[PDB]
C-alpha cells in the first residue's frame, strides 16, 4: 500500500496562442492582434 | 584720361572672377541648407487599440 495520488496537484491549463489569418488586415493590425494574443495567454495562465 | 582707365581695365578680370566665385558660393550655400524633413504621425494601431478598449472588450 504505497502512495496513490496527490489530489492537491492539478495539471496547469496548457495555453494556446491564438493565430490570425494572414491577410492584409492582419499586417496592418499586427501589433494590435499580437497584444490581444498576449492578453489572452496572460488571462489563461492567471485564470481571468 | 590715361592712367586711371588703364588700371581699372587691369582690375576688371580679377574682380569678375571673384564675383563669379562669390555667386557660386551663394548658390552652394543655398543648396547645402536643403534637408528633407520626414514627419512622424501617430500610428493607427494605438487608435485601433483604444477603440477596442472603449468597446469594453
Amino acid at each position: 500500500r504505497a502512495d496513490e495520488v496527490d489530489y492537491t496537484n492539478l495539471p496547469a491549463p496548457k495555453p494556446q496562442k491564438t493565430v490570425w489569418d494572414d491577410n492584409i488586415e492582419t499586417e496592418v493590425l499586427r501589433k494590435y492582434l499580437d497584444g490581444l494574443s498576449q492578453y489572452d495567454m496572460e488571462e489563461a495562465k492567471y485564470g481571468v | 584720361d590715361i592712367m586711371v582707365p588703364s588700371f581699372v581695365y587691369n582690375k576688371l578680370p580679377v574682380i569678375h572672377f571673384l564675383q563669379e566665385k562669390r555667386a557660386e558660393q551663394k548658390l552652394r550655400r543655398v543648396l547645402d541648407e536643403t534637408y528633407t524633413e520626414w514627419t512622424e504621425e501617430l500610428d493607427q494601431a494605438h487608435v485601433t487599440d483604444a477603440i477596442t478598449r472603449s468597446l469594453n472588450i
